[PDB]
This record gives structure tokens, C-alpha cells and sequence, in this order.
């Protein structure tokens, strides 16, 4: 259990990092902000940011939708397998 | 007490080998089982 | 011989690949061959 | 008996290696492993 | 230390799959043991 | 993994084929490669 939790809390790290496929002008723009800017977010809240909420979904989904399905497809199953036989044999092995 | 012993040592190659065919079928999905609950969590995450 | 190579499977070699290795736990594509060379030449050595 | 079962496991070991017939470009290509490698076999399994 | 070594050898156990690079028609040809078996290698043997 | 694969030999991995089965003594020639993965990569694990 603890062998499987600190490699998957591993990769589970890698996520945070930006990809190249996190940035992407027509997708989304980081300066459509300086519209909310211009004269346009009067108090110092982010209420008028809201009606940005539906643009920055679709951003993430982009983003994260290969990175996620790329480990759990691929790279998860290899670990399991070999983490169990690389363990349970060689204490098979001092039963005897 | 000249033959006792041999069972114990039979015991203990025969103990690994049952391990390695359980362990073996879990490599390649042969334990149905098995099988049943990997795919449980695979889609758990996927609609998480 | 008929009835042994008949009934062959890629479900049967690629498990005694996995036996074969204890540390590795991944064969190549190319191991089946092999696996089936001797899974098939050592049981029909048993029959003589 | 022991005589036959040596001649007879002595002559079973020689079928292990490949004859010239053993490949065939037309009857089976090794090759063909890169149409399942090449963005087919996605996970690390042997069921493609 | 544990879970470093763990971790390293499940990595490790990746390499040993072949890639498609693995193959390649210019830098090697599996086939050229025909050459070596066309009435090349006369014994049993494994020096040519 | 310079010196190591440098210094890589046919006399090396055959060593080894022969030694993976106890049973068959003529490994064919096609697992010169299957055993230079093996020997190359676990090799390489243990510097880790």
C-alpha cells in the first residue's frame, strides 16, 4: 500500500506543470482580463470575471483530458503488475 | 525422521509454485476477478 | 501433434513468459515465438 | 529404458531450432507486429 | 528507500518492451540468419 | 551504459539462454536478442 501511494502521488505531481497545450490564443486569451480592466471592474471584487467562467472550462478540459488519460491507460496498469509480483515473490521466496 | 524431512522440503517448492500461478494469472487477466474491479476504478476517475 | 498445435493459443505461451522471467514483468512481442518453440517441442517430449 | 528415453530426448531437442521453413514471407510476417505497435496497442497488454 | 527503489525499478521494467526504433530495415535485418542457415551453419553451434 | 553495451558480446547472452532452460540444451537464434534485453536492462536496473 504505501509503495503504490508514493508512486501515484508522484505522477499525480506532474499534472500541475503547464503543458504547451495549456496555452492556446484562440481557445482562450490570458488578456481579455484588461477588457475586465479597462474601466470595466469598478471594485476591487471578481464578480464581472464570472461571465469568463465558460471559456476557462472548455481551457482545462483541453489541457488535462490527454495528460489524465494518457496515465491512467498506459502507465497505471504497468505499475500495479510489476509492483506486486517485484514484492510478493521475494517474500514467497522467505516463506521457504 | 529420514523421510519426514523430504515432505517439509516438497512443502516449500510446492508453496512457490502455487504462488507464482496466482500471481501469474493476475499479470494477464485471467483472474476474472481481478478484472472486474480494475475496471471499476478505471471508470470511477474517468467520470470523477 | 494435430490435437496439441489445434488447440494452441496466444493465451497459453504468452502465460509461461511471464513464469520463465520472476523479475521481469513485461515480455516482448517477440517472445511468443520462443515460448511456443519450446511449449510445443516440450510436451510433445513428454509423449514419447 | 533408459537408453530409449536418452535417444529419444536427445532427438526431441534438436526440433527446438528453426528450419529455413520455419519463416515464410508469405505465410506470416514478423513485421506485422508494427501494425500493433505503431498507435494500436495502446496499453502495455497482449490482447490486440 | 523503499519507495525510491520501487519506484526506479518500475521504470526499469520499461525499457526491456521493444520500441519501433527497435526495428529498422537499414540498420539491421532479422532475416540475415537465413544467410547463416542456407547451408552456412553445417553443426549445431552458435560461433558464425 | 557506454561501457556496458561496448563491451556487449554474442558469447555473453548465449551464456545466458542456455542457463534460462534447464531442460533444452539449443537455443534457437532468434533469442540471442530476447536474452541481450534481458542482460542489457537488469544489468542497467542494480546501477540504480
Amino acid at each position: 500500500t504505501k509503495a503504490l501511494v508514493n508512486e501515484a502521488r508522484t505522477e499525480c505531481d506532474r499534472y500541475v506543470r503547464e503543458s504547451p497545450r495549456f496555452y492556446d490564443e484562440g481557445t482562450f486569451s490570458i488578456y481579455q482580463f484588461r477588457q475586465t480592466l479597462q474601466q470595466t471592474s469598478q471594485g476591487y471584487d471578481a464578480q464581472a470575471i464570472v461571465e469568463a467562467e465558460p471559456a476557462i472550462k472548455e481551457l482545462l478540459k483541453l489541457d488535462f483530458e490527454p495528460k489524465v488519460f494518457n496515465t491512467v491507460r498506459k502507465n497505471f496498469r504497468q505499475t500495479v503488475n510489476n509492483t506486486l509480483k517485484t514484492h510478493l515473490l521475494p517474500m514467497a521466496e522467505e516463506q521457504a | 525422521l529420514t523421510l519426514l524431512n523430504q515432505e517439509m522440503q516438497n512443502l516449500g517448492i510446492e508453496f512457490k509454485k502455487y504462488m507464482s500461478a496466482q500471481i501469474n494469472d493476475v499479470v494477464i487477466g485471467n483472474d476474472r476477478e481481478f478484472d472486474q474491479d480494475f475496471t471499476k476504478l478505471k471508470a470511477r476517475m474517468v467520470a470523477r | 501433434l494435430d490435437e496439441l498445435l489445434k488447440t494452441f493459443s496466444v493465451m497459453n505461451a504468452y502465460k509461461r513468459a511471464t513464469e520463465s522471467h520472476p523479475r521481469n514483468s513485461t515480455a516482448p512481442f517477440i517472445a511468443v515465438l520462443v515460448e511456443a518453440l519450446y511449449y510445443l517441442a516440450n510436451e510433445l517430449e513428454d509423449a514419447f
